[PDB]
RNA sequence: UUGAGCCUUGAUGUGUAGGAUAGGUGGGAGGCUUUGAAGUGUGGACGCCAGUCUGCAUGGAGCCGACCUUGAAAUACCACC
């Protein structure tokens, strides 16, 4: 079972995020239609919907990575974002040793004694610490890069669907992670009990109009008529 | 049906696994689990032949088209979506091209035409005129419109294109298939009519799977690759 | 009605004489046709490989009684050599490309080695129906003049079914029972030299004669 | 009473693009119905729920392949499965 833990160096006040007429299509037009929200701190906002609608391009969007079509999105002023993107090949594309790629990242402060104890909670002990980057199972690199959102130590976290190629304990261990997390919180599943587990609040994009809530997914379910 | 024995496979100064030796097959369905780094991946790239191990043996009948998946590749991209799934039968799309080829080359002689026609009669056998239909059929289960069927591969979206590399381990009832992760980044929807298509079949399948709720529902033998 | 009368008279169990089921078979024939008799063999193979697959082609030492138009598909000399043999086709590039492109197709097909416009032309309907010649079928021969006699002379040809079963026409009700007789009996030897290599068990386990309007009875 | 094997008989096995819930061989395509109809008057079973199978008849004596879109044709039917 992994020790994951977030914190948080800089906590923020007041709102975090807003978006303000966010209008955007690739070639469908209304992806998401006339978009608006502001989103506070300590909110863990579940995005649903599925499938090829914009479940993500938002969280893209929101980074900044992909320019919206119309629209402005203010992040806090002190916000540092951790993102944790649904395909992550782009950074382990490049082969460094398992040590020098959890070296990258290490801040202000801190020793590679320091930045060893990360790997070693997230279970990399003797010689999986030397090989290449490149060559490390899915779950195995879903850790490593829990391992670089914790060094980085975010106030806002933006996970596209975090829950890939982990197994129990991972998803065991990660759930409590981000549930201690005093933060704001975005993120995006499939499964009905890891979202229901942290949520306060559900905006769920379907590929005619947005729908928001302000309850936990089981108040979601009754809501729309669901046993 | 596949056998395997010791396979012991190893990079570095510990053990991976050691003597591995196991008879999949009789249309038992065995989900293999593990922990998230131990031997999952690199034992279904060894039961389908991807490496060799580093010392040991795998035993398959002279004839049993393995049919394996993807995440392993994702830039085929040169042709239609029908042809892209067909070739998973690697036995077919060979006869296919190559007698696509030779139509192209001039001219059929006697080299010619007697290399064609017993290619032609194998295609025959082998069922490659109702090939395409069947393909469609699978194609619009995993959701891809009849009009863009004929497309090629740079059509088709990014999140859309491990739909059809799903599609094609699967394609004409192959015995034997390495499914490895099949239902990542899918929905409840798909999930559901994959567990409903691999219910009606008899073909020994090897499933890697981290959830609880579709190997609990499909697998029958629940192989472990902890410990060793 | 005749299939809820003719049910109780004809049992398939018994396996009856040679002669016995022709005869019971020409008592039987009652529906208003020339009544095409047919025979179906169970062979024992395994379908699902390649090398035990029995594709093949006889010439009937009486004939199916009746006549398909063996349209020729050559070109140059080969193609012209058919001309002189008596077919119901004629074979050119254009003509099976243009001719032949809409055109359903004939009773069978010849062998040309110099042409090849009808080699692609088929596609789904040249191969689809199963009516392109092959090697081994001997409707991809040498000569159109060969193909003619091969084909025009009484020639019958058949493939497996994927379950293993191969059955063909043999005659028709008009026919002797001497006649038919051998007619069986020339499938049969061609069956069993076309055996493959590798045939385990028994490689005729049942033999059904029947007609069309009619049931079947095994006769050995 | 309940397992299993075997035999005999009957059903079930649409996604498009099709008239319509066509399994692959191919025998034929003009054959099925009056030892008493397609529809009707009315039962049950099955289902991707659109549609199929079956008792008997006051009356009952007429339905489909030919066309046609498909890679492929038809409960016109019998065949070996
Ligand atoms: N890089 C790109 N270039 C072109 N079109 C794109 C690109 N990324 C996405 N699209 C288009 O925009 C659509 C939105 O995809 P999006 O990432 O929102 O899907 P999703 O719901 O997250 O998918 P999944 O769960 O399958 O990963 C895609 O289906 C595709 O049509
Ligand atoms: N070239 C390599 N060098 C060193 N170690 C390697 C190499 N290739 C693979 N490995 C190791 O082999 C193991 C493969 O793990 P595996 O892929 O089974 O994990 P998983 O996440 O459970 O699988 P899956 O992706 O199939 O769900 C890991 O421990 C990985 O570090
Ligand atoms: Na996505
Ligand atoms: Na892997």
């Amino acid at each position: 079972n992994p020790f994951i833990r977030f914190e948080q160096d800089k906590k923020l006040f007041r709102n975090a995020l807003e978006v303000e007429g966010l209008t955007k299509g690739f070639d469908n037009g209304p992806l998401f239609k006339n978009l608006n929200l502001l989103l506070e701190v300590g909110e863990k906002l579940a995005v649903l919907g599925t499938n090829g609608v914009g479940k993500s391009t938002l969280l893209k969007t929101l980074v900044g990575d992909l320019q919206p079509d119309s629209g402005t999105v203010k992040w806090s002023e002190n916000a540092r974002i951790g993102y944790y993107a649904q395909d992550h090949e782009y950074e382990f594309e490049n082969d460094l040793t398992v040590f020098e790629w959890m070296s990258q990242w290490k801040q202000e402060g801190d020793d590679e004694q320091a930045v060893r104890s990360i790997l070693g909670r997230l279970l990399f002990s003797q010689d999986d610490i030397k090989k290449p980057a490149k060559v490390l199972s899915g779950g195995e690199k879903g850790r490593m890069l829990f391992g670089k959102l914790m060094m980085q130590k975010p106030n806002i976290l933006i996970m596209d669907q975090p829950t890939n190629h982990l197994d129990m304990e991972s998803i065991e261990s990660l759930n409590m992670a981000l549930e201690l997390y005093q933060g704001t919180l975005i993120f995006v599943s499939h499964d009905r009990e890891f979202v229901s587990s942290l949520a306060t609040r559900i905006l769920e994009i379907t590929p005619e109009r947005v729908i928001d809530f302000s309850g936990n997914y089981e108040d979601y379910l009754r809501s729309k008529g669901i046993e | 049906m596949l056998v395997s024995s010791n396979v012991t496979m190893q990079f570095g100064s510990k053990p991976l696994f050691e003597n591995i030796s196991v008879k999949f097959g009789g249309g038992n369905r065995y989900g293999l689990i593990g922990a998230n780094g131990s031997g999952k991946s690199t034992f279904m790239k060894i039961l389908g032949g991807d490496l060799e191990p580093t010392l040991g043996n795998v035993s398959l009948d002279p004839n049993e088209r393995i049919g394996k998946l993807r995440q392993d590749q994702f830039a085929f991209e040169e042709f239609t979506v029908l042809d892209t799934v067909i070739m998973g039968h690697k036995e077919l799309w060979e006869v296919k091209q190559e007698r696509d080829r030779i139509y192209a080359l001039p001219e059929m002689s006697e080299e010619d035409g007697y290399k064609v026609a017993d290619l032609e009669v194998k295609y025959g056998e082998m069922d490659g005129y109702s090939a395409e239909a069947r393909a469609g059929e699978l194609l619009l289960g995993v959701g891809i419109p009849v009009e863009q069927h004929y497309g090629p591969m740079s059509e088709v979206a990014p999140g859309w294109k491990l739909r059809v590399l799903l599609a094609q381990a699967l394609f004409a009832d192959p015995d034997i298939l390495l499914l490895d992760q099949p239902t990542n980044n899918l929905d409840i929807d798909t999930i559901r009519w994959l567990e409903q298509v691999l219910n009606e079949r008899d073909s020994t399948m090897i499933i890697i799977s981290h959830d609880r709720h579709f190997l609990n529902m499909v697998c029958t033998h629940m192989a472990d690759l902890d410990y060793g | 009605k005749r299939m809820r009368v003719i049910r109780e008279k004809v049992d398939a169990t018994k396996q009856y004489d040679i002669n016995e089921a022709i005869a019971l078979l020409k008592e039987l024939a009652t529906a208003k046709f020339v009544e095409s008799v047919d025979v179906a063999v169970n062979l024992g193979i395994d379908a699902r490989k390649s090398d035990q697959n029995v594709r093949g082609a006889t010439v009937l030492p009486h004939g199916t009684g009746r006549s398909v138009r063996v349209a020729v598909f050559t070109q140059g000399a080969n193609a012209e050599a058919a001309k002189a043999a008596g077919a119901e086709l004629v074979g050119m590039e254009d003509l099976a490309d243009q001719i032949k492109k809409g055109e359903m197709n004939f009773d069978v097909v010849i062998a040309s080695p110099d042409a090849m416009r009808v080699v692609g032309q088929l596609g789904q309907v040249l191969g689809p129906r199963g009516l392109m010649p092959n090697p081994k079928v001997g409707t991809v021969t040498p000569n159109v003049a060969e193909a003619v006699k091969n084909a025009k002379a009484g020639q019958v040809r058949y493939r497996n079914d994927k379950n293993g079963i191969i059955h063909t026409t043999i005659g028709k009700v008009d026919f002797d029972a001497d006649k038919l007789k051998e007619n069986l009996e020339a499938l049969l030897v061609a069956l069993k030299k076309a055996k493959p290599t590798q045939a385990k068990g028994v490689y005729i386990k049942k033999v059904s004669i029947s007609t069309t309007m009619g049931a079947g009875v095994a006769v050995d």
